[PDB]
């Protein structure tokens, strides 16, 4: 979904995209939020990979029950 | 039909 | 690019021309039938910024 | 980042105000020059979170978006007169403009009172543009007199009575601030300062004419230097703001 | 893990707060400018136990109403107001706005404007006879003289509507003009009556009130606060790796 | 595994933008120069499920038509045009081009050139009589006086072709000359007729119009954006390693 | 591309080069040296 934070406005009246008031709309991307999102997503990805590896090892050992 | 892997086919190509 | 320099350069050039004219007028006080010169300085073209 | 984008708008605006100051200073020796003054306005304020429902502090976040120059305006404040014994130079006492004809055929308006007779009579400006309403000076002239009411009389030999030549009409506008400065000491009627009203000098608000005097530049000098100092300090402050956001992002990106 | 969402917040808001201060610095020469004040508010997260996480958000609690610069331009239309005094203009959306800008400009029609918004008198927008010299008295009275006419024919045409309002009673609108707040409108009405005790000086123009020392100190504090947030983020990121490795075997 | 390619595209286009900015800054002293604008367009990849990948492409949308600062040189042949006005020269490939460089030179044979490109007049390229003193009027008119002759015998020779065109109607060619865009060519014709409303000042040369503030801000922004993209690349590069090396 | 929006298109420059340095042939001033061997030129002419 597109974030609903208000778009940033820059006063460039010569820009073709400028409206009747001369404001060009620029994205509302928060740099710090995106960096932190990348880092947290990476950590969750690694945690899930470790979980999957441990579970696969547990079933491999289950495959040798009673022997 | 394959093509060039990597940089060339993952950069925005010209329209035509 | 800098701009305010190329405007002050024209200012300096205008004042230099005025001083040259004044020096010529002063040097020729003793000449018979000499006519004083006055330099007329008057500005250049204005740039107009769009106002949406 | 919002900070860099705005501080850039600030720095550019102080450079405009210095360009205006430099233009005013370069035109100190110009005749009939009206000083320029730059006015700025803040852009649209962005409201991210509305003020809360109210002893405590309100709860809002309305960050602005920068600054923008609105319209540099000239102060048609009357200037001073300098004496030049040339009989062709006339100065205006009051609000009024001489009408001249551009080569394209459209009329421009000037306040520089330096005129010269060209090779076919005709009082023209220093740039050669003809000065409506057309004034032809004969070759038998011994002295040219431009009167208070714009009457151009010419004395000749063997003629006790001075032979006149014409009337110098002044153009009066209702918003002198609004004329568009073409450049070469000429103003044109914009959508503002429309309906140029021709009038003989002395009536309907037109100013008087002084023969042998030229109106000097309006520019005050100390104001320009103080404005330059303030512009330099504001530019340095905005540069320090740019320096802060850059270092902040250098620490974020070097995460 | 969620500690990263605390410090990062202070890293984000420090930028937002900076985007306020920089804006104040961009309008150091704007005529009649009221600097936006910035302040950080600590919002705690209440939940189930050991109340331990308290985020921070950057807000702007109004603006600074300390009078701005005062230069002397020998112009009869430039007007400056006494402290806690406002000029009244007609906003873009047919509403009523208050300002400190005294750079009144007379349109070719003779209608007065400030920044394109016509100024408001007791009879509404103020109009003036076309192409007439205008002098504004010390109480907002406007006198028009047609050039060439004798000074004995100086006649007043109108009066500026000057109002009195404190910094707590006014809120900055998105078009740059101040309006009555909800609280202030609750007791003073939608339309502010003219205050006759306000004195107005003609021939001077009021500049901005941005303080450079405050802005520079705030920028230094912002930079040296971000760096700390970036250190905490790095520490948490480094910590999470081990914890993730704990899940092996 | 493909976010690395998004970040790599962002970093490469940041390099391209930096190259554009450096090329603009290198021409801070170029007479009559128009800076190249830069803008990062976003291209959203259109697959079926979640377009969670959008790439970056650098672009140069025309050029900047703000006039620069005029240096007053006491020479009759250096000229400066009005705002949004252009001098016409015959291009390198026998075509027509427009420019702001008013540094008109003359040759031993007497033809006028700009950067070596002959200037185009009403009747074609303008040729001045050999070894004459030349003055340029305020509307393009050119007067020539032979050396050591009464100034009364001065006479006009031709008129420069001065045109009016905005940034939307003008696109820079690879040889440094500006031409009409196809959409502007369809409306205003293949060749632009002379515009009589343009005033030209003789004795002033127009410099470049690169803005140092915008260039410095752009360089800072490019550096920081590049660092962020490198961090994204590094973060993606560790995760994929762990994933494969372990889930095998 | 075939054309509201902004005209897309990456066009990158190369740099700056010096083409030719020109000399301004304007009449200089005259200084008085009583030496009779020195002459100054009023106009465009060169001693061979």
């Amino acid at each position: 979904i597109e974030s609903q934070a208000p778009e940033k406005l820059v006063y460039e009246p010569g820009n073709p995209l400028a409206d009747a008031n001369g404001y060009v709309k620029m994205p509302n991307v928060d740099v710090v939020g995106e960096m932190v999102n990348t880092m947290s997503a990476s950590r969750s990805y690694q945690a899930n990979i470790e979980v999957l590896n441990t579970v696969k090892s547990m079933m491999l050992k289950t495959l040798t029950l009673g022997q | 039909p394959g093509g060039v892997p990597g940089a060339l086919s993952n950069q925005p190509a010209p329209p035509n | 690019m800098i701009s305010s320099l190329w405007i002050a350069k024209t200012g300096l050039d205008a004042q230099q021309t005025n001083m040259d004219v004044i020096a010529n007028n002063l040097a020729n006080v003793s000449t018979n039938g000499f006519k004083r010169q006055r330099a007329v300085f008057e500005d250049l073209l204005y740039q107009t910024i769009r106002q949406p | 980042i919002s900070s860099l984008w705005i501080a850039k708008t600030g720095l550019d605006a102080q450079q405009t105000n210095m360009d205006v100051i430099a233009n005013n200073l370069a035109n100190v020796s110009t005749n009939g020059f009206k000083r320029q003054r730059a006015v700025f306005e803040d852009l649209l304020y962005q409201t991210i979170r509305q003020p809360g429902a109210q002893t405590t502090l309100p709860s809002g976040l309305q960050i602005g978006t920068g600054v923008r120059p609105v319209a540099t305006e000239r102060l048609h404040s009357q200037g001073n007169l300098s004496q030049t014994n040339n009989s062709k130079d006339v100065a205006i006492k009051g609000q009024g403009f001489f009408q001249v004809m551009l080569p394209d055929g459209t009329s421009a308006y000037t306040r520089d009172g330096s005129f010269q007779v060209d090779q076919n009579g005709q009082l023209v400006t220093a740039g050669g543009f003809q000065v409506q309403p057309a004034i032809t000076i004969p070759a038998n002239a011994l002295s040219i007199t431009i009167g208070r009411d714009g009457v151009v009389s010419v004395t000749q030999q063997g003629q006790a009575a001075p032979v006149q030549v014409g009337q110098l009409n002044l153009t009066t506008f209702m918003n002198d601030t609004g004329l568009e400065s073409i450049g070469e000491n000429l103003y044109i009627e914009t959508q503002s300062s429309g309906a140029p009203n021709e009038s003989t000098p002395g009536l309907n608000g037109a100013g008087l004419l002084y023969q042998g005097y030229v109106e000097t530049s309006n520019v005050n000098v100390a104001e320009e230097l103080v404005n330059m100092i303030q512009v330099q300090r504001a530019y340095e402050i905005n540069s320090k703001a740019v320096s802060t956001t850059d270092q902040m992002l250098q620490k974020l990106t070097q995460l | 893990d969620h500690a990263i969402y605390t410090a990062m917040g202070a890293a984000s808001q420090t930028l937002n707060q900076q985007a306020v201060t920089a804006s104040n610095l961009a309008n150091a020469s704007t005529p009649g400018f009221r600097a936006q004040l910035n302040a950080l508010r600590a919002v705690p997260v209440d939940g189930l136990s050991l109340a331990t996480r308290t985020l921070v958000t950057a807000s702007t609690p109004g603006a600074d109403m300390t009078p701005g610069q005062l230069d002397y331009t020998s112009r009869p239309l430039d007007v400056a107001l006494q402290q806690d005094g406002w000029l009244v203009v007609q906003a873009a959306d047919g509403a009523e706005g208050y300002t400190r800008n005294g750079n009144i400009q007379v349109g070719p029609t003779g209608q007065l404007t400030i920044q394109g918004h016509p100024v408001i008198g007791e009879g509404g927008p103020i109009t003036v006879p076309e192409g007439s010299e205008i002098t504004i008295a010390a109480d907002g009275t406007i006198s028009a003289l047609n050039p060439g006419d004798p000074p004995n024919t100086v006649a007043p045409v109108g009066r500026l509507k000057l109002v009195k309002a404190e910094g707590n009673e006014v809120q900055r609108s998105d078009d740059g003009l101040f309006r009555l707040t909800a609280e202030a409108q609750a007791e003073r009405g939608a339309v502010l009556a003219a205050d006759p005790s306000i004195r107005i000086m003609s021939g001077v123009l009021e500049g901005s009130n941005v303080k450079p020392v405050e802005a520079m100190t705030d920028m230094i504090a912002n930079a040296r606060r971000f760096e700390m947030q970036m250190k905490v983020i790095t520490s948490v990121d480094e910590n999470e790796g081990r914890a993730n490795q704990l899940l092996s075997m």
